[PDB]
RNA sequence: GCAGAGGUUCUAGCUACACCCUCUAUAAAAAACUAAGGACCACACGAG
């Protein structure tokens, strides 16, 4: 939340304001960066379900 | 771009850059107890303004967010009533820049001071391995509950009192208290006040304070030692036991249950730290971080009253 | 206020354990409207919750019971 | 410029009828230490007070010794007589005995009246008797005195106690007023033999130092 | 030569002289030392961290 | 100066450039906290077209660590100068002698933990005298690019601003020579071509000391 | 008991002299004399420059031709001037001087109430002939020493002001020679002044602020 | 923006996650809602 989520610092902005600290995770963009070097290298590497 | 220090799995995954951080210098710091640290206001401000934010907005005195903004860079008068309430109850997070071991980063309760510059506990001046030559601290805020009550029940400097390398207490009192606490812990074999019968350590710290006895003399007094033999209970015991007026002074900032062949001798720093110890286990965490907190008090007082000097003779 | 936090934790003995039944607590009273059962006191709604588990009103079974009353309240007025 | 923060305190924490917390918050700055160290050294050690000075026991006359029927040497018999806190009238001198034989504590209820001498503590152990055929007698010397008067500087000479104050210790932190910044904020814990309570030990301790300095008041 | 010169005005050889308590105004046992020292001010001022 | 120096001080702030040596000797004619004239001596002087030596001393100029570095004359109407002697003492330098601190009167001994183990407490009377409050000569500037769809302009009309911050600021948009500004005031008013004015940085409370323009050729040159 | 009386005021040179107390019993000739300074070193009523306004100059930062002091070295001699008033708490002082030579506080135009105790101050020293300064000073009294950053023209100068006409507190205290008593102790004040304040009313009044703050706890 | 349109303001302000209001052809009556573009390399410095 604090260092890199698009969608978890523009949701918790609003959530301190609003009067409850919660949390929501989302995940990394430096991981999301981290997949598309090594995708863009012909090493497939994806995340399973 | 992916492998050594300068790849991401190194410098971009790991170890990511947080908001709501800090940095200055550090100070001694040495009234805040040892679960509060300092913090000047021109940074408590900002690092705590969505939550000044939210405040304003529930006070009603801010319509909008852009209201907001504008009265906490007015910083005005009611800016910091605000701001003495989202700092109550929530911790900070103190951390070393080198943080070898656990015990680096620790949590204090802020209490808000003027000036520029981070205070410290001077006990814990030695898990941070923190000097005052210009050392600096950052300072880290947790946001959720969670974070709030984990900084609370795991990372207050007073739940870590023993070190995890060792059961040795790692807030063993250093430099000053320690030579204090020395200095008043000796005898003379000649001073003003020798051979006398004292009441109490009531009485002994009036013997003092007055200057009609001075810090050593080998006098006799009566002390009220509390056992615990008895399995959960209190046995009180008073028998006539002869040692100096300083040792005397001394014997009331020690909690009950200890027994008194620990402030006999001449208390150098290995003692005070089994003294520490034995505190710990016999009486518990609580009374504990009161006696750690107590001994620094009268090491301080009785170090500045002292004079201990250096001089080429 | 509360310092030290070892009278909590006998209560609840894993200490990993109290953080989160005290969390849920604290939601409880932060964005829930229920009202602490402990006499408030200037405090915040962090330490109350410790508060509340130092005095044994509150442990990892009361508030499931208490969630699970407010549940079959619910289902009373689905009717 | 002649305008002067006076202080208002907020709350007296009475422990016990003998022990009490006196504080004051604006204060004012570098000033809490100038009232602070002033009262204490006004009223350690200078206090119209009464208490023992000398006992003589009428079979021992030499400080080493012991007697029969008593577990407390006299030596620490004159222990447990400086502490006896003992409160009179005018009267600046009266001489108290003490007289009783039976196996028990001879606590400070059995000293005669001998008058309007008011005690305290009346279960203040003196010395317990061991044996039932043991008599313990001894005549008690009071003063109105002032501060401590040690006997090393002075038939058995004991240190006489006459200022009631048992222990003094004031202490200093900061106290913001607001936005005004943070000054002195005095707290003050007395401790006393029992004969006065702390309140009323304070206000006579403030009212020597205020009526020393009658003639420099403008 | 610097005892000489200490000895040339009045201070004490020794070099060391009875302080006073400030706040409480007592005196200071175990006589400090006391002199005058060139005390540089470095740039790593506070204002600038 | 030192009260305890080596007695290398009279060499480091002569053989520096800090200082002005008088290279020709003789006699003040006029001083004054800008300049000194000295008037040389017969001969010292070559036979013709000796005349006399000025100096021009350097006053508050931002060195390469935003200190201050100053000049002030050291003499005065009248007095005999000899020749490679000291006559401007430089920054950080009395009398032709280095001289970085100033020698404070320290007392070794612990006093309530104030001074834990390496800290340093300093009486009220330090600050009082003004013993260390240092000057601190900062530098600022802003640029008028020409970006795309038209370059921006220096004019003093900031839209969507109040009358009081356009206070310190004269008619061609530049801050007044000698106006106290603080943080987050305007300095130079420069608009976008759609509000980029150029701000004092947080913290900064300092004045105005000097404003320096410069123009490219072909442009026209504004009031200021 | 006894009560201390203002026996003895003896002043050795202009600035600083020796007050006297004489009766005084064992132990409050040691509380008073840490008291009395104590007060007296933090809290008196001095005057002292607080703005200053040359004619030519806009900030302190700027030479001025035909002076040899710098702006911000006139700023610091000003700083330490000397000066007592009377009857205003806020008083306008007037400098104006021309011709060679060093100026001095003598040079300032007097007014009814305000007097300079110090007329050797050098304020700065004039070379060129044809040089001249006008100055304004503005005089105000005050407590303890206030900074001029806690505290509109471009053309008007801030200096810190420091309100504290006492410099150096000393106290001793001697055994009196009471013809029949003992344990009397007399108590000797030294007070370094800069020359503004009377001995005895400095005592008054660092006395009356005594009596009003022990009021405070006590009936 | 009920859908379309316009909007007080407190940069800009139907998306950035957005949000609300009034109105019926086009702007004008009103309060409550958000936080932006900054890479690499040399030299010097401090602390552990
Ligand atoms: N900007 C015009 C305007 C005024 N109020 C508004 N409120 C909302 N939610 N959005 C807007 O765009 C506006
Ligand atoms: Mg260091």
């Amino acid at each position: 939340v604090k260092s890199d989520d698009v969608n978890g610092r523009t949701k918790m902005y609003k959530n301190i304001v609003d009067g409850n600290h919660q949390m929501e995770p989302g995940m990394p963009e430096s991981f999301n960066v981290l997949l598309k070097e090594i995708r863009s290298l012909g090493i497939n590497i994806e995340l399973e379900d | 771009m992916i492998k050594g220090k300068q790849g991401r799995f190194r410098q971009n995954l790991l170890g990511k850059r947080v908001d709501y951080s800090g940095r200055s210098v550090i100070t001694v710091g040495p009234y805040l107890r040892l679960h509060q640290c300092g913090l000047p206001k021109k940074m408590a401000l900002e690092l705590f303004k969505p939550f000044i934010y939210g405040k304003l907005e529930l006070r009603g005195l801010a319509t909008t967010i852009k209201a907001a903004k504008k009265m906490v860079e007015r910083e005005e008068a009611v800016v910091w009533d605000i701001l003495d309430e989202v700092i109550r109850e929530h911790p900070v997070l103190l951390n070393r820049a080198p943080t070898l071991h656990r015990l680096g980063i620790q949590a204090f309760e802020p209490v808000l001071i003027e000036g520029k510059a981070i205070q410290l506990h001077p006990l814990v001046c030695a898990a941070y391995n923190a000097d005052f030559d210009g050392d600096q601290m950052a300072v880290h805020v947790p946001l959720t509950l969670e974070a709030q009550l984990e900084a609370r029940a795991l990372m207050m400097s007073t739940n870590n009192i023993l070190s995890p390398a060792n059961g040795e207490p790692i807030i063993v009192p250093s430099q000053d208290v320690v030579l204090g606490l020395y200095y008043m812990t000796r005898d003379c074999v000649n001073a003003k006040g020798e051979g006398m019968v004292l009441t109490g350590p009531k009485e002994a710290e009036r013997l003092y304070r007055s200057g009609l006895a001075s810090l050593h003399a080998r006098v006799k007094v009566r002390i009220t030692e509390y056992e615990k033999d008895a399995n959960g209970e209190l046995v009180a015991k008073t028998s006539l036991k002869d040692t100096t007026v300083g040792r005397a002074i001394l014997w009331m900032i020690v909690p009950k249950g200890l027994p008194y062949s620990i402030v006999n001798q001449a208390l150098g720093k290995k003692a005070i730290s089994k003294m520490l110890n034995t505190c710990y286990r016999i009486l518990g965490l609580k009374p504990t971080v009161i006696f750690a907190d107590q001994i620094m008090y009268t090491g301080f007082a009785y170090a500045a009253r002292s004079g201990a000097s250096v001089g080429i003779d | 206020a509360r310092v030290t936090v070892q009278d909590a934790v006998e209560k609840i003995g894993n200490r990993f354990d109290l953080v989160l039944v005290a969390a849920r607590r604290a939601r409880q009273m932060q964005v829930g409207g229920k009202d602490p059962l402990v006499p408030e006191e200037n405090d915040k709604t962090t330490v109350i919750a410790l508060r509340e588990i130092e005095e044994g009103l509150i442990n990892n079974q009361i508030l499931d019971v208490r969630e699970r009353q407010e549940q079959q309240e619910q289902e009373a007025a689905e009717l | 410029v002649t305008e002067f923060l006076k202080p208002r305190l907020v709350d007296i924490e009475q422990v016990s009828s003998t022990h009490a917390k006196v504080t004051l918050e604006p204060l004012e700055r570098g000033f809490g230490h100038t009232l602070g160290n002033a009262l204490r050294r006004i009223l350690l050690s200078s206090m119209p007070g009464c208490a023992v000075t000398e006992v003589e026991i009428d079979g021992v006359l030499h400080e080493y010794s012991t007697k029969e029927g008593v577990q407390e040497d006299i030596l620490e018999i004159l222990l447990n007589l400086k502490g006896l806190a003992v409160r009179v009238q005018g009267k600046d001198e009266v001489i108290l005995t003490l007289n009783k034989s039976g196996i028990g504590p001879v606590t400070a209820a059995d000293i005669t009246h001998d008058g309007d001498v008011e005690i305290v503590k009346p279960q203040h152990v003196i010395c317990h008797l061991t044996d039932e055929n043991a008599s313990i007698s001894m005549r008690i010397k009071v003063q109105r005195g002032r501060g401590y008067v040690p006997a090393s500087t002075r038939r058995l000479l004991v240190d006489a106690c006459y200022s009631p104050v048992e222990r003094i210790a004031y202490n200093v932190e900061a106290a913001r007023v607001e936005q005004r910044t943070d000054l002195d904020k005095l707290v003050i814990e007395m401790e006393t033999n029992g004969t006065i309570d702390p309140e009323e030990a304070i206000r006579r301790a403030a009212t020597i130092l205020a009526e020393q300095l009658e003639a420099f008041v403008d | 030569e610097i005892k000489e010169l200490l000895k040339l005005g009045d201070l004490p050889t020794s070099g060391q002289i009875r302080l006073y308590d400030g706040r409480t105004g007592e005196q200071f046992e175990r006589p400090v030392t006391v002199g005058y020292m060139y005390m540089l001010k470095l740039n790593h001022l506070v204002d600038d961290k | 100066k030192p009260l305890v120096g080596t007695g290398m001080e009279r060499a480091v702030a002569v053989d520096s450039g800090v200082t002005a040596v008088a290279k020709r000797g003789g006699v003040v004619q006029y001083v004054d906290a800008s300049r000194i004239v000295i008037k040389v001596n017969e001969d010292e002087m070559y036979p013709g077209e000796a005349g006399i030596d000025i100096y021009n001393l350097t006053k508050y100029t931002r060195s390469n660590q935003n200190t201050c570095i100053n000049q002030m004359p050291c003499v005065s109407l009248g007095e005999p100068v000899e020749r490679g002697d000291v006559l401007a003492d430089g920054p950080s330098t009395d009398l032709g002698e280095l001289a970085l601190g100033q020698n404070m009167r320290v007392a070794f001994m612990p006093w309530n933990g104030y001074n834990f183990e390496d800290s340093i407490l300093v009486s009220e009377r330090v600050v009082q005298e003004d013993r260390f409050t240092t000057i601190h000569i900062q530098e600022l500037a802003c640029v008028s690019r020409d970006t795309k769809l038209g370059p921006e302009e220096i004019t003093a009309d900031i839209p969507n601003v109040g009358e009081a911050a356009l206070s310190k600021l004269d008619e061609s948009g530049i801050v007044y020579i000698g106006a106290e500004v603080t943080g987050g005031d305007i300095l130079v008013g420069k608009v976008t071509p759609k509000d980029s004015s150029l701000r004092v940085p947080n913290g900064v409370s300092g004045t105005v000391i000097d404003v320096q323009v410069f123009t490219r050729d072909g442009v026209e040159k504004d009031k200021r």
